[PDB]
């Protein structure tokens, strides 16, 4: 039937349930390189409105504090026009937000998306997807990857080698079976830390949708699109929609 | 436990195979110690109000009567029997109550210090009062209207009428309503017709009806004057008590003195099984439907469903030819046929006219309005030899026969889930249909039914008790909201004005007292009924109670439970609940008690499940449940479906009227409890509600055109897109069409948005201050926009789920295009006051016009 | 200092609702034999409330003005402003910006000595120190038509 997604749209409403089950990737810590601080409400979001079979994804910015230098936290989660699919997804380039107000001095520190599949390492469709948006822009952007399933969800985030950028600079387009020259150790452990104690919110594409499965010929994959802060639509939400109600 | 009905003198029991029939003959003369009141006694400009009566004087009943009537103040009770003339009864008192406003001397007619009230108990006869008595008080100049059928609001204009006909669940809204106090001052007579009804269970909208009138009145001082009208039934004594009328003014009219004169009786099918039993009935009814006809005499077959009138009528039409058929067809063949057959063609859709060719109709709801009214309109001519019927004629309609037969008396209770007995004021509404006053010498009345019943039956042409209790929670809730209750000693004088207190004082061992000598006039058992309900309303937060302290006090939640007339429990699974879903709303929607009745009939099935699987929001309910049916008709009144069936084009229209104010409490709820997206749906069904559709607002304006709107639709350009350009040229450029388009503009023009500008101030840490400056600019409508434009106005989390302030705005002619500010101030959450977040959010919405929506970032 | 808060009344000045509790505490004042003064955002409130505490006080055993009712016609005799001489007669003063001084002491003594139970003042003469032993603020919204919103009062 067309009716796949009513199935996951009914699922996603229990979403939030997943949220009691928070799992975060962890090995020792470094105070030679970097950690990742992401403010545990834009987690809670980010999944909220995610599905549970549809790939989502949203870009990072953030800031060092004065303290450490090297404790980058996550200020504001960016929601841009995508489209997505089991396993992968298709993002639209990294976003114009320097004319929004409180952006003074922001990195574009990553990308942070779900997936279905829970792995150690990044996955090939992960490091294609990652080599376009930062290859030739800023190298040292990590993955957050989220496995999202049911009872849970586990935060696992990854530096990219550029050994893994070259590879996915050669994979314009990723099929479900050639699977060639891949390799599990492209990816390397960044440190992530969820905290609680410190706050970031949203910035959304300005006509709100950022979902464009239904929309899937107007998504323009290179588009420059406007911005603002604001809250993130769901993933199944009647914008997102808007064929459906003309059958009715 | 037997109690057998004594039957007058002359009463007979006739044995026949398929059932005992019992007979009680007509009544002999009554003493003459009256005169009938022709109507040139009466004043002079009365008499217009009696135009053309056949007699040309009162009937004997209502000449005994216009003394006290007319001529008194009085409260009275009249109780007389079946087809008595209640509308000229109820006129004398009307005209009484008009002539203390008018001057004798002057020409000129007050006519804003006097409202009149006539209580009746179903929708059918309210209108045909309303007719009737439009016709004849039009001389005097006096509006008569129906007290309106769906709406709220729009109830403070309709004192733009003199005489309200009610029905009492409509007038009980009315005056339980806090802001209508204003106008119950001015109802000087109040009306009450089948006041017998307060034996049935709808009756105690009769007794808080009265309670309020007599008891919450307090500094306004003058009681209104009241006429009852009842059926000759035993306690007639404690009813007029009951409405404070004296001796003076309390009647009771024996059989002697009935119109149209009514002959009974009473066949009492024995047979046992199933099959015979119901060929018994088809049988006997065959008998005496034959008999009324060799008389020259019509008659109206009382049935249980709307299946079994057509099934009831092919019988008979079958059974006729089996051996005649002559009779019934015509008076006669050359001057009924071409007239009938004329008639019988035109408008007949079903198997109905093959019945109609034949004489016979059948008359139900759900059955076209043109086709039933048809059947109406024959019968009355004479051409329709009998009318098979539901229930509904006996209320709605004033269609008379000679001859009336109730087959079966078997009826489905939904709220019992079970198959029972006729109650007994259907049997006396149905019966009152028999005998022409005007035509008749007199009239017939034939019940049918299980041996049994027949003694049942036979009194009744019965007991009435109290279920107070049952709604007690829910009733307490109300007076609790209204704030009359605020300690548990308001609530036991309170129930001191019900008819259960009356009841209980005078049989306790029924209502299951402990100990009436010790408690006296029952004052241990009140508190204690309170308690136990104060205490269920509290467990569910519809108040807030102490028991030690002893304070009563209202919630939020319990004051939209009274407003919106919701079960106590309902209130309860929507406090919990409210993750809730547009699909789900759909289904609270159509769980609301106002719909309980609500019932899916077998016929209209067929037709309702072609609507269920085209539905746009899913349905989980099935197409049995009541529920369901809701559901689908209120998603076609969205998207106004055009339907064939009376029955259910009724039905659907019942949804409407309430759909509004219902998706409105549900809204509130909703905002209340802080719930961004079930109350950001529930507006929009609220808007869907009022616009009728899910659509450009051409289709609002009434004076556009049908073909302008639909390429404008299928164009996809923004609605508001059309509303920006300001230059008439332009606007029909768009159109494509050139006159079209300067017709359109001004329209086009008047429709505006919203502008809206915020800034915060912190007054202390705390408290932040919100200073909003508003304009819209819009072409003036005196035809699309009414006296006023009222708008939502909110402040919301970020999130959106979390309704901050609300103020509502009424935007007036003179209010568009100009400037003006609000401020308001708002207590931030401690979360929030420690971490600012970026922004909050103000919007307006439209509660009338459809995506005039306008909302804006408050920046931190 | 006892605070109650009242819905959908930021719309305007106060609402027959609050009144009612207005006079209520009037009453209490009237019973415990305390004096009690009550504040208004306007004359015209002023007049209104007067208009409505005098049928108020009709529908209460408690109607008195404490003092006999031909005593007190001498006094309105003065009818500087006949719009007071009305409600001054059931025991209720009215003090707005404006006043003929004969008005404003007239007033202002047969409350001193304890004749007329209440009395009723103009947000603007809230100046003229008058005090008493309950104070009622009935409303606290002011009108303007130049932002054509009502405002709050000021602390």
């Amino acid at each position: 039937s067309k009716n796949e997604w009513r199935k996951s749209a009914i699922a996603n409403t229990l979403l939030y349930l997943r949220l009691k089950n928070i799992y975060v990737s962890a090995d020792d810590f470094v105070e030679e390189q970097n950690v990742y601080v992401l403010p545990k409400n834009l987690l809670k979001k980010f999944i909220e409105i995610s599905d549970v079979k549809i790939q989502v994804a949203a870009f990072i910015y953030g800031m060092s504090a004065k303290d450490h230098p090297k404790v980058k936290e996550i200020k504001t989660v960016v929601l841009v026009p995508q489209l997505g699919h089991v396993g992968s997804v298709q993002i639209s380039n990294i976003p114009d937000i320097g004319d929004l107000p409180d952006t003074e001095g922001l990195e574009l520190l990553g990308w942070i998306h779900t997936q279905t599949e829970e792995l150690k390492f990044m996955a090939a469709s992960e490091v294609a997807t990652h080599s376009k948006l930062f290859a030739d822009k800023k190298r040292d952007c990590i993955d957050i990857s989220i496995f999202s399933t049911p009872g849970s969800v586990s935060l696992s985030a990854y530096n990219l080698t550029d050994e893994g950028y070259q590879w996915g600079e050669e994979n314009k387009d990723i099929m479900n079976v050639l699977s060639e020259g891949f390799e599990p150790t492209f990816s390397t452990h960044a440190q992530l830390l969820l905290s609680d104690r410190i706050t970031g919110n949203f910035i959304i594409p300005s006509g709100n949708v950022w979902n464009y499965t239904f929309m899937g010929t107007a998504f323009n994959q290179e588009g420059d699109y406007n911005f603002k802060y604001g809250i993130p639509l769901e993933f199944y939400n009647e914008m997102h929609r808007p064929v459906h109600f003309l059958q009715f | 436990t037997v109690t057998k009905v004594s039957l007058p003198e002359g009463s007979f029991k006739r044995v026949k195979p398929q059932y005992d029939e019992i007979h009680i003959p007509a009544p002999s003369k009554p003493v003459i110690d009256y005169e009938l009141k022709e109507i040139t006694s009466l004043p002079d400009w009365c008499q217009e109000a009696f135009p053309s009566s056949e007699t040309t004087s009162l009937n004997p009943i209502q000449s005994k009567v216009f003394h006290a009537a007319f001529e008194g103040d009085s409260n009275m009770l009249i109780c007389a029997p079946t087809g008595s003339g209640k509308t000229n009864i109820a006129l004398l008192t009307v005209l009484k109550a008009l002539s203390h406003h008018y001057n004798p001397k002057t020409k000129k007619l007050n006519l804003s210090a006097f409202k009149i009230v006539y209580i009746a108990p179903l929708k059918a006869l309210v209108q045909e009062q309303v007719r009737e008595f439009q016709r004849r008080l039009a001389f005097l100049g006096i509006k008569v209207a129906e007290l309106t059928g769906d709406s709220r609001l729009s109830r403070k204009q309709i004192d733009e009428t003199q005489v309200l006909v009610s029905t009492p669940e409509k007038w009980d809204i009315t005056t339980r309503n806090s802001n209508n106090l204003a106008i119950v001052e001015l109802v000087r007579l109040l009306i009450i017709d089948e006041i017998h009804l307060l034996h049935d269970d709808r009756g105690p909208v009769l007794e808080s009806i009265v309670a309020r009138t007599f008891w919450a009145s307090k500094y306004g001082q003058e009681y209104p004057r009241i006429i009852g009208l009842s059926a000759t039934l035993p306690n007639y004594e404690d009813v007029g008590r009951f409405l404070r009328v004296p001796k003076e003014g309390l009647f009771y009219f024996d059989s002697s003195f009935r119109p149209c004169p009514l002959s009974q009786q009473f066949c009492g099918i024995k047979e046992r099984n199933s099959l015979k039993k119901l060929k018994a009935m088809n049988d006997a009814c065959y008998e005496k439907v034959l008999e009324s006809i060799n008389e020259g005499n019509q008659i109206i077959v009382f049935v249980h469903s709307r299946k079994e009138t057509s099934r009831t009528a092919t019988w008979l039409k079958n059974k006729f030819a089996e051996e005649n058929i002559t009779h019934k067809l015509t008076k006669n063949d050359a001057g009924s046929k071409q007239i009938l057959k004329t008639e019988a063609a035109n408008v007949l859709d079903p198997s109905l006219r093959k019945l109609i060719e034949s004489g016979i109709g059948t008359h139900h709801a759900g059955l076209t309005r043109s086709d039933r009214s048809l059947s109406e309109d024959l019968f009355a001519d004479g051409l329709l030899q009998v009318l098979v019927c539901t229930a509904t004629l006996a209320w709605g309609v004033n269609l008379p026969a000679h001859t009336v037969i109730i087959k079966g008396t078997d009826v489905y209770s939904p709220e019992k889930g079970s198959w029972e007995q006729l109650s007994p004021q259907d049997v006396l509404q149905m019966l009152g249909r028999a005998g022409r006053p005007r035509y008749d010498t007199f009239g017939e009345g034939i019940i049918i039914t299980d041996q049994s019943n027949v003694q049942y039956y036979l009194s009744v042409l019965l007991p009435i008790e109290s279920q107070f209790v049952s709604k007690l929670v829910d009733n307490l809730n109300a007076e609790v909201v209204a704030g009359n209750i605020k300690c548990r000693n308001d609530a036991v004088n309170w129930l001191a004005y019900t008819y259960l207190y009356v009841r209980m004082l005078a049989s306790p061992m029924l209502y299951k007292v402990p100990d009436i000598s010790s408690d006296g006039q029952l004052k241990k058992f009140r508190e204690s009924l309170v308690h136990s309900a104060l205490c269920i309303l509290k467990e569910q937060e519809l108040v807030l109670y102490d028991a030690e302290n002893d304070v009563i006090e209202a919630t939020d939640l319990g004051n939209i439970a009274s407003s919106f007339y919701i079960n106590h429990a309902s209130m309860d699974v929507y406090n919990r609940e409210l993750h809730t879903t547009q699909i789900d709303l759909f289904r609270i929607f159509s769980m609301s008690e106002e719909f309980k009745y609500v019932s899916v009939r077998y016929e209209e099935k067929r037709e309702l499940k072609q609507l269920l699987e085209k539905a746009p929001i899913p349905i989980r309910e099935d197409i049995d449940d009541p529920l369901a049916k809701v559901n689908v008709l209120l998603q076609s009144y969205f998207s106004q479906l055009k339907f064939e069936g009376f029955a259910l084009n009724s039905d659907i229209v019942f949804i409407h009227q309430n759909a509004g104010r219902l998706l409105r409490a549900m809204f509130e709820i909703c905002l209340k409890r802080g719930w961004g997206h079930p109350t950001r749906m529930l507006l929009n069904l609220c808007k869907s509600a009022t616009t009728k559709m899910w659509n450009c607002p051409l289709r609002q304006f009434k004076t556009c055109p049908v073909e302008v709107i639909k390429r404008l639709e299928a164009s996809t350009v923004p609605w508001g897109d059309y509303l920006q350009l300001e230059t008439p040229a332009e606007v029909g450029r768009a159109i494509r069409s050139e006159k079209y388009g300067k017709q359109v503009y001004d329209l086009l023009k008047r429709f505006p948005k919203m502008s809206v500008t915020c800034n915060a101030q912190p007054i202390t840490r705390s408290v932040m201050r919100f200073n909003i400056e508003i304009i819209a600019d819009w072409i003036w409508d005196m035809n699309v926009h009414g006296s006023l434009e009222p708008f939502l106005l909110m402040l919301e989390d970020t999130d959106g789920d979390s309704i901050l302030y609300y103020d509502v705005l009424f935007i007036t002619p003179d209010i568009v295009g100009h400037e003006f500010t609000l401020s308001f101030t708002y207590e931030l959450k401690q979360h929030n006051q420690n971490n600012l977040p970026p922004n909050f959010f103000l919007t307006l919405i439209s509660e009338n016009w459809w995506h005039s929506e306008f909302e804006i970032p408050v920046s931190f | 200092i006892n605070i109650q808060s009242f819905k959908d009344v930021e719309h305007i000045s106060f609402n027959f609702s609050m009144l009612q509790m207005a006079f209520e505490a009037s009453a209490a004042a009237a019973g415990n034999r305390n004096s009690s003064s009550v504040f208004l955002p306007s004359r015209k409130d002023c007049m209104e409330v007067a208009s409505a505490f005098m049928k108020f006080s009709k529908a209460i055993e408690w109607d008195m003005l404490n003092v006999e009712e031909e005593q007190i016609v001498p006094y309105i005799e003065k009818l500087t402003d006949g719009h007071l001489r009305a409600p001054l007669k059931h025991g209720v003063g009215i003090l707005y910006k404006g006043m003929a001084s004969n008005d404003e002491r007239i007033v202002k003594r047969l409350y001193e000595y304890g004749a007329v139970s209440v009395l009723l003042i103009s947000k603007d003469c809230s100046a003229f120190a008058c005090k008493t032993d309950e104070v009622i603020i009935l409303g606290t919204n002011l009108y303007d038509g130049a932002e054509h919103k009502y405002m709050p009062y000021t602390i």
